[PDB]
């Protein structure tokens, strides 16, 4: 808890157990003390580096959910561009051989390995694919189909 | 023929029986009662088909549900194996393999006499084929676990042992020339003519191994006192977990990260080979005895559990990937033990969504936890139980929670408190751990004496056409006696289901009718009550009264505790006391610890007595579960199955006071509940010779006048009685 260390205030969590603690897009982790403290007095800056914050988001939780560094970057990366992948690749795969580089690639990033400019090439390669989206849309339509379902035979 | 007891007639019954089994090819249903003689006249007719030349393949598998019923079937099978031995004169070998596992494994006094069982062969597998399968040869290490190398030697060979050997007999055949339990178990079950166990292996999906061949249509299996497999089928593949199982589990895994930290980089190309032939690979060598004491195969009523060890790449790789199945675990798991919650997709849909990986790593992640260990095997099952707990629970989650159902119940229900919180994770339909059993082997003969209401039999969702009652032909009716007292027109006080300290009537009748049943009774009385919540109030209310006082004059009271260690050391002081001195007293719960299976005879005690119909707490919400999933498949069911299931208990109480004929053991049922239903759900040859007459209206007072003519005419039967057959079955 108090080992992870405190930008701004430094003072906090030694004074309340239940504490509500946010995190941000960089990979921090910042009490709801040093949100406000650093608001009146600057603005949304890292305090190791340089990375703004201009919309809320912030996830507040009083559950101290951010235990490791190294587990709660690794939930975000893939949940972001990696979960997308889940499609496109059966579509073109025949054995469980590729997938064991995707949980692979994973692991390295998070411990500073060079490939992480190479994966950016691939998101600017093409801009017309979309899907996803479409994919969760149909599953919604299906959804009320079945409660509706459900309703007339209770009617 | 087998010259031993005399014939009622009984043995021309149960062989039509096992002619219609082989013909038809399904599930059997027979009653056995108590009170017949369901062990010489079945192993009479058991070895004339292991005798059988025409049946290509046959086989028994038969089981058993405690550690002395083992002994006992053991030994009956020896006399009538001695008997027809020598009549029919040149002896064809034979074995009975009694396969006892864990309490009754090792001749070195290092490891023998620490008291648990697992935790201790835990000691013994680690260093067998952890320490010595890794340090493969040295000198201190590689402990003196000599006679594993002699089943080496002669497993290598071929002797023939004998026959059928007790659970000790292989202890002193450790000695002298019998090897290891587990390990001349395994060479033994090469050609087994009969293996003796406990049902427990077969009716659990993890650990089960079948101990059978390929063939699924082969085979012959014979339960033992499977009348309770309602719960058996469930409570196998329950897993649960506490916070201090959870806490342990924290602990030991910070112990495997400070091992693969302090790995340079010469030994860490080692591990990494291994992984290459595990996945070129499917027959591997440690397949033949670590499965056993691992997971074996969790999905039973499916396939085998085998794949390319996925989610893993590297060493260090998987650490990371089994480090988030316990952080987010223990963040998912405290956050809905605020309420209570019952939903079984909250818990398979809310995992996915935290926990972004896919279903096949967190299948096989059992048994990937436990290969890695394998490579660098200098660790222990010490070190590595509390990390089993956590994997048994995920591989119930990836194929087996689209079926199941999450308990929470964690203020104050049925629970321990906010100290030691808990979750469940049970069964509904049990049929889950028979189906593969009835599909593996040909067909499978269940033996029960108190299983008697089969109208509800079909709980189990499976064929049964061999149906047969047993009446048993017995010229004089002085074996049982049961009698019922509900008092009636004078006080109708004598039912608590739903009352606890709110009034003393109730009370006061239970002691006054056990007082004068003290005195009577020639030798020791086996009391039960409904649970441990009226059963302490039972007693402390007599210390105000003076009613437990007087029964101290006469009888030795004896009343079950709650833990298992002081429960043994109070079951040997009541065997002592009724055998030298008076017969004592028994005052315990009707699914207590001395119901299971303790075989108490005349000697030990004649008299049962039952406190009120000893119903379940359906309130709780670990089994209303159970019974709510019932209602998809029976609607109109939705009470007998309650009264089964109290009947049951019942009868099994009752079932164990007498196991010849001349017994004669005593059953009360002082409870106003049994009037219509004892014409129902209950034994066919008590209502035709026993509740016939008049006595289910009965009160204190008649009840004992009634229990005098079974406590007098007894005195009659002394030099002979129902003596038929002159051994020979009276030329039939
Ligand atoms: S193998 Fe046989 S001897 Fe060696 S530990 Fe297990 S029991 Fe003790
Ligand atoms: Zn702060
Ligand atoms: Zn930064």
């Amino acid at each position: 808890m108090d080992d992870q260390g405190c930008p701004r205030c430094k003072t906090t969590k030694y004074r309340n157990p239940s504490l509500k603690l946010m995190v941000n897009v960089c990979g921090h982790t910042l009490c709801e003390s040093c949100v406000d403290l650093l608001f009146v007095r600057g603005a949304g800056n890292c305090p190791e580096c340089g990375t703004p914050l201009r919309k809320s988001n912030f996830r507040v939780q009083l559950f101290e959910d951010p235990t490791v560094d190294k587990e709660v970057e690794i939930r975000k990366k893939v949940l972001k561009i990696y979960n997308k992948r889940e499609e496109d690749f059966p579509s073109l795969r025949e054995y469980n051989d590729f997938l064991e580089e995707v949980e692979e690639i994973v692991f390295n990033l998070t411990n500073n390995v060079d490939l992480d400019n190479t994966k950016k090439k691939m998101e600017i390669y093409q801009k017309e694919n979309k899907d996803v989206i479409q994919k969760n849309k149909l599953k919604l339509t299906r959804e009320q189909e079945e409660l509706e379902e459900a309703l007339e035979v209770e009617r | 023929y087998f010259p031993y007891d005399y014939i009622y007639p009984e043995q021309f019954s149960y062989m039509r029986e096992l002619k219609r089994t082989l013909d038809a090819k399904g599930h059997g249903v027979l009653e056995m009662p108590s009170g017949t003689g369901k062990t010489v006249s079945l192993l009479a007719l058991i070895m004339a088909y292991q005798r059988a030349y025409p049946l290509e393949v046959t086989k028994l598998i038969y089981c058993s549900r405690t550690v002395p019923e083992i002994e006992k079937v053991i030994e009956e099978l020896r006399k009538l194996l001695n008997f027809y031995e020598k009549q029919e004169g040149e002896k064809l070998p034979f074995l009975g393999l009694a396969l006892s596992s864990r309490k009754n494994l090792c001749i070195h006094p290092e490891v023998t006499p620490l008291r648990f069982g697992k935790d201790v062969d835990g000691k013994c597998h680690s260093l067998t084929a952890s320490y010595v399968r890794a340090q493969y040869q040295h000198d201190t290490s590689l402990p003196h676990c000599r006679f594993y190398e002699e089943f080496d030697a002669h497993g290598r060979e071929v002797p023939l042992p004998a026959g059928i050997y007790n659970l000790d007999d292989l202890k002193a055949l450790g000695r002298r020339q019998g090897w290891c339990p587990y390990f001349l178990a395994r060479y033994s079950i090469l050609h087994a003519n009969v293996v003796v166990y406990s049902y427990h292996y077969l009716l659990d999906p993890k650990i089960a191994d079948l101990v059978s061949k390929e063939l699924a249509r082969k085979a012959v299996v014979v339960f033992d006192e499977a009348h309770n497999i309602d719960n058996v089928c469930i409570d196998s593949m329950s897993v649960n977990l506490t916070r201090r199982t959870l806490d342990r589990c924290q602990g030991n895994l910070e112990t495997l990260q400070k091992t693969v930290l302090r790995i340079k980089e010469t030994d860490e190309q080692r591990l990494r080979d291994e992984y290459r032939r595990l996945v070129e690979g499917l027959r591997e060598a440690s397949a033949a005895r670590e499965t056993d004491a691992h997971l074996a195969n969790p999905v039973l009523p499916d396939e085998v559990l085998q794949e390319a060890v996925p989610g893993s790449i590297r060493t260090a790789e998987h650490f990371l990937g089994f480090l988030r199945r316990l952080l987010e675990y223990v963040k998912w798991r405290l956050r809905v033990q605020h309420v209570v919650q019952e939903s079984p997709p909250a818990f398979l849909s809310g995992l996915a969504q935290r926990v972004c990986i896919q279903r096949k790593p967190l299948r096989f992640c059992a048994e990937r936890l436990r290969s890695l260990l394998h490579t660098l095997e200098i660790t222990d099952l010490a070190d590595f139980s509390p990390l089993t707990l956590l994997a048994n629970f995920a591989t119930l989650v990836s194929t087996y929670a689209k079926g199941f159902t999450i308990i929470i119940e964690p203020f104050d229900d049925r629970t321990p408190t906010i100290a030691n919180p808990i979750l469940h994770f049970s069964c509904m339909d049990a049929s889950l751990a028979i189906k593969p059993v009835f599909e593996r082997f040909q067909s499978v003969i269940i033996t029960s004496g108190t299983l008697s209401p089969l109208d509800i039999y079909p709980k189990i969702l499976d064929f049964h056409p061999v149906t047969m009652a047993t009446f048993t032909m017995t010229l004089a009716r002085v074996c049982l006696c049961p009698m019922i007292i509900g008092r009636g027109n004078d006080q109708v006080a004598i039912s608590s289901k739903f009352e606890t300290r709110e009034d003393i009537a109730v009370i006061r009748n239970y002691g006054n009718l056990l007082l004068e049943m003290s005195a009577v009774v020639p030798d020791g009385i086996v009391a039960f009550f409904t649970s441990y919540q009226y059963m302490e109030s039972t007693v402390a209310s007599w210390y105000e009264q003076g009613i437990l006082e007087n029964i101290q004059r006469n009888k030795l009271l004896f009343i079950e505790t709650q833990d298992g260690a002081e429960t043994s050391v109070a079951l040997e002081k009541y065997q002592e006391a009724c055998e030298n001195g008076r017969g004592a007293i028994l005052l315990s719960v009707a699914r207590g610890k001395v119901s299971e299976g303790i075989d108490f005879v005349h000697h030990y005690g004649r008299a049962v007595i039952m406190f009120g119909v000893p119903y379940v707490y359906t309130q709780s919400r670990i089994l209303k579960a159970r019974l709510e999933y019932l209602r998809d498949q029976f609607q109109i069911r939705e009470n007998d199955f309650l009264t089964f299931d109290a009947m049951r208990h019942a009868a099994q109480c009752v079932g164990r006071a007498i196991r010849g004929k001349t017994d004669y053991g005593l059953m009360v049922f002082a409870d106003k509940r049994f009037a219509r239903g004892d014409k129902r759900g209950k034994l066919p040859r008590w209502i035709q010779e026993h509740l016939t007459d008049a006595n289910l209206n009965l009160t204190v007072d008649e009840g004992v006048q009634v229990a005098k003519y079974f406590l007098r005419q007894m005195a009659q039967p002394f030099h002979r009685e129902d003596q038929l057959g002159l051994s020979l079955l009276s030329l039939e």
